[PDB]
């Protein structure tokens, strides 16, 4: 139920015309920004976790 | 009475200690299963999403 | 007219520089609140130097990769994002990085500025793979706040908060009497170049510094429901109210001509019964 | 009331008898919290050969489920109403419409976990400003019977309890009205004959140390459930007939009595101010007597 | 009280036992039973009753 | 929880390492906790599994230690225990 | 090394008598909803006001009684009585006095006018007296709190669900604040909808006090026991207990301490007295002239 939802939500494809083409700076980095600001429902950029 | 220290102490009791959980019907084995007891304030059991 | 403020504290070093400290007992609801205050000063409003930009020789765009050296620029600039530095008492100072060999080129390969202070040395910003090769880079380091990317308008992505994650739990706290009490526990991932504690008192003090402009007696004898004639008794008594029956002592009350033990001892449990009894001292009646 | 209803919900509270209702047309002259009364003829003039109506109110009464039923006055003094209007609304119902619960701003979305498989999670305010808050009345019984071993007695005296105990009990032994108990707390005193036996000697030693002196009776009182309590609002007590009875069974009866007396009196002021201003609309017809009539005893 | 041989012998049988008088017998009774009952080591023996 | 299936690598086939837990915590009880290290918390059960997951505790090993404290019941008694039945013939 | 900048409240806007919009102004971004949220959370719950507690009506007994000449029933009382908004000066229990006889609403306004008391809603009814025989004569008991503190939180009176706080609503708006200067500076807009016992400038100095004082920086059997009981557990008479505590004996412990003779030398106690004294403690294996020996330890 709900995590499924939740999982789904936060991993899910889209345009993301909003928060694309952002380096990551490893996962922690990554983790900020998206918590941060111009990020939303995820987003297409890459990531640099190892 | 329930006078206070008593309720500390019933913390210092349960300290490791596992109880059962069982839910009518009992189909298989997992109808049963053991857990670490959290003490709670208010009435009702609460259970775990996963199980 | 209190409230519950500071007791017991922990913390757990899950390493040099990450930690995990611990407020405890905060009345419920004051989780979240501050939580999400310091959460907000800490991934924003938290001072540290950061690289804003970088020069090097031969290169000109992102895209390029170079002669000699095993990652691209975009490897290389995504590397000097992790650059560590704590400078004396400035807003921007220019760091060279000279280096011709073989092996990792190292934070610890920059020409040694007095002010400036790198974290960690053992951190690799490069890789020379040919003995031919070499590299001669200008890293701008500059102070700032919060993360503000190269887009913000070679550039690169700052991360002036030096700290790089923040959660938080709310936990249920132990706590005596009071029950529904939870404790703060906020998981922190600093860079080293700052301490997790300071770090915190740093975010409070942003906080507070950004709050410091705003810083039975009268009833009647009827409402002890007692017999009708244990009632009419005290009334022709001159008792018409509890405080009048209360300042009688069970002598004086059977000495009236109308009440006996029956009644008397009915007076003494309909007052027990209300925390009350005969012969009791108000000393001031009335007013 | 439901803010969304099918439209079904007044005639349900209309049906089932909990809501009180006006037979004929008519004028309300009296309201209270216990009783409602209701001066007929107002429309239509069908009430004759004597005049009104009282209705007397179900209040906080217990039902088979332990739930309090209830009837509250729905009308004002002076009101007109018609035939079938509502006069008093019963248990679950607002101004004749059927009130089976509250109408609550809802939110639908996942939070948390919380309201995981149907759970649900609610507002601290409902409870602060009672909303599916429910009143319940229980009752609880105690017998005194014959035994071979003597009789069982209800009484406040009770072996080696302290007046902390007895306090909120009567002389007979039971509790008085209006006194809150909680769980443990003795409602109703009782004594029962003991099987009776010896100690073991080391109780023996014991009881000599602080010389208590057992007695011949145990302690049988009817005491408050765990996780139960609340405001004693009723007593009954029956004796058996012949039996001798003292205070208990004399304070209730006389109370009993001075209510059935102040019933009498209360119709009689009803049909009284109910016939006499009849018969004077009658009696000034005819031979207008007005600041005559008025001076002379009703009689 | 019996804890020995499970009677609970009169006074005059202890004390002729003991080869003193019953008001001897009565004496250290009443002594023992005031050493017992006494505040101090009180506690335990105590609150039994209910 | 308590890594549980390591310790259950300790001693195959589960049930086994329960009983030995049950019986080690038995002695925990009875007698002096003692014992191998000593993480000190979360009482006799956790305690026993813990010191199991170490392989502290043995199957084999316990037997050992309870064979030699047969000897140390021997130990004392002895020749006092030889006297009491050499006294009577 | 930018130093921040700090808001003031700089504009009240009293919509009514108890919904206001409060401004703060020059605040640095995302500290809108920073501090909006900090503050929102302190006054939904942690308002310090006053509210009923207790209330005694002349003639009712138990809260489920209806009264002969009231409409409502004792419940609907209590439950009017809840949301009686009260502004005490500087005390944290008042005594209100409420005597009405007549037809018609009992309101606030006919609450015994008291100096210190302040009363919100003057026209808020109480009651509802039906005959004009018909009289009510209440002591409502007002004290000062924090937080929804209900009945069953707990003599021939009644307990009312005290709801302290002083706020029903909370909003808040982040928007640009002006000014050419820096041009990136928002403004915080508290919107408030209380129940008229607090100001709005002193509701945000309260909440903002509340915050930096959460924020207070971060850093790194022997004896027997009855002898500390009170000596109204021994249950003497009301003579004896009066008499015993003006000869300053409180505890079961002071009482064991003293002698007959020393006991009959006080003005107040004679043969009658002592003999009693001497039963009920002779009752529970205690005597006079008991030694203690240490009154007492700390």
């Amino acid at each position: 139920q709900d995590v499924v939802l939740g999982l789904y939500y936060m991993t899910r494809d889209c345009v993301n015309a909003k928060g694309e083409g952002m380096v990551l700076t490893g996962p922690k980095e990554a983790e900020r920004l998206y918590r941060s600001g111009l990020a939303s429902l995820h987003a297409r950029v890459k990531v640099r976790i190892t | 009475r329930e006078e206070a220290v008593v309720w500390d102490i019933l913390d210092e009791v349960i300290r490791e200690h596992p109880v059962l959980l069982n839910r009518a019907p009992t189909l298989h084995r997992l109808g049963i299963q053991a857990f670490e007891p959290v003490l709670i304030e208010g009435k009702a059991i609460q259970l775990h999403p996963l199980v | 007219t209190e409230f519950l403020k500071p007791r017991l504290v922990d913390i757990e070093q899950v390493s040099s520089t990450h930690a995990k400290v611990t407020l405890e007992p905060l009345e419920r609801g004051f989780g979240h609140t501050l939580g999400n205050a310091l959460r907000r000063i800490l991934l924003s409003s938290m001072p540290g130097c950061a690289v804003t930009e970088v020069e090097i020789d031969g290169v000109l765009h992102e895209y390029s990769t170079k002669e000699g050296v095993q990652e691209d620029i975009l490897e290389i600039l995504l590397n000097l994002k992790g650059l560590a530095v704590r400078v004396q008492g400035k807003d921007e100072v220019i760091l060279t990085l000279n280096k011709s060999g073989i092996g990792p080129v190292t934070a610890a390969d920059i020409t040694h500025d007095g002010d400036v202070e790198i974290v960690k040395p053992q951190h690799v910003i490069c890789h020379l793979t040919d003995e031919n090769a070499s590299i001669s880079m200008r890293i701008k380091v500059q102070r700032g706040r919060g993360y503000v990317p190269a887009s913000t308008r070679l550039l690169v992505d700052a991360c002036y908060s030096p700290v790089e994650r923040i959660a938080y739990n709310v936990e249920a706290a132990r706590v005596e009497q009071r029950t529904d009490l939870d404790k703060l526990v906020i998981e922190m991932e600093t860079n080293g170049t700052i301490d997790p504690e300071e770090a915190i008192r740093r975010a409070a003090t942003i906080l507070a510094e950004q709050l410091e402009a705003f810083v039975i007696l009268l009833r009647p004898v009827d409402d002890l429901e007692l017999t009708v004639r244990s009632a009419n008794c005290l009334k022709a008594e001159a008792i018409h109210y509890i405080g009048d029956l209360v300042q009688r002592t069970e002598v004086e009350l059977l000495k009236t001509p109308n009440l006996g033990k029956k009644s008397l001892t009915e007076i003494k449990d309909v007052l027990a019964s209300r925390g009350l009894s005969l012969g009791m001292r108000l000393e001031n009646w009335p007013p | 009331k439901p803010l969304v209803g099918t439209g079904m919900e007044r005639a349900v509270a209309v049906d089932s008898g909990v809501t009180a209702v006006a037979k004929r047309g008519g004028v309300v002259q009296y309201v209270d919290a216990s009783r409602i009364v209701i001066k007929v003829n107002e429309d239509e003039m069908y009430p004759g050969e004597a005049g009104i109506d009282i209705y007397n109110l179900t209040k906080y009464t217990r039902s088979n489920q332990n739930t309090c039923i209830n009837q509250m006055p729905c009308v004002s003094l002076g009101e007109p109403v018609e035939r079938g209007d509502v006069l008093a609304d019963g248990p679950s119902t607002d101004l004749g419409e059927l009130a089976l619960g509250q109408n609550m701003r809802v939110a639908f979305m996942p939070w948390n976990g919380y309201n995981f498989e149907d759970s649900i999670l609610v507002s601290e305010r409902v409870v602060q400003e009672d909303r599916f808050t429910t009143i319940h009345i229980q009752e609880l019984a105690c017998v005194s019977r014959d035994t071979k071993l003597g009789p069982e007695e209800i009484t406040a005296d009770i072996p080696n309890v302290g007046e902390a105990a007895l306090s909120k009990l009567d002389e007979s032994g039971i509790v008085y009205i209006g006194a809150e108990v909680t769980g443990g707390d003795i409602l109703v005193g009782k004594v029962t004959p003991k099987g009776e036996t010896q100690l073991t000697p080391e109780e023996k030693l014991l009881r000599a140390i602080f010389g208590e002196k057992a007695s011949d009776v145990k302690d049988s009182s009817l005491r408050v459930p765990n996780g139960v309590s609340g405001t004693v609002i009723d007593v009954q007590v029956f004796t058996r007939d012949g039996v001798e009875k003292d205070k208990r069974a004399l304070e209730i009866e006389e109370m009993q009595l001075k209510q059935a007396k102040k019933d009498l009196s209360e119709e009689l002021q009803i049909l009284e101010a109910g016939l006499f201003s009849r018969i004077r609309a009658v009696l000034v017809a005819g031979g207008v007597e007005a600041e005559k009539l008025d001076k002379l005893p009703r009689d | 009280f019996g804890i020995d041989m499970n009677t609970d012998y009169t006074l005059e049988e202890v004390g002729k036992q003991f080869d003193v008088t019953r008001e001897r017998i009565r004496q250290i009774e009443a002594k023992a039973l005031r050493k017992l009952r006494h505040p101090s080591r009180s506690e335990v023996l105590r609150s039994f009753l209910d | 929880r308590v890594t549980v299936q390591d310790a259950v690598e300790k001693i195959g086939n589960r049930f086994d390492l329960v009983l030995v837990a049950a019986r080690r915590a038995r002695q925990m009880q009875v007698g002096g906790k003692d014992p191998l290290v000593p993480e000190e918390n979360d009482k006799t059960t956790v305690i026993a599994l813990r010191e199991i997951e170490e392989g502290l505790i043995n199957n084999q090993i316990l037997d050992v230690r309870e064979r030699q404290e047969q000897q140390e019941q021997e130990a004392a008694e002895l020749q006092a225990v030889t006297a009491i039945a050499e006294g009577r013939r």
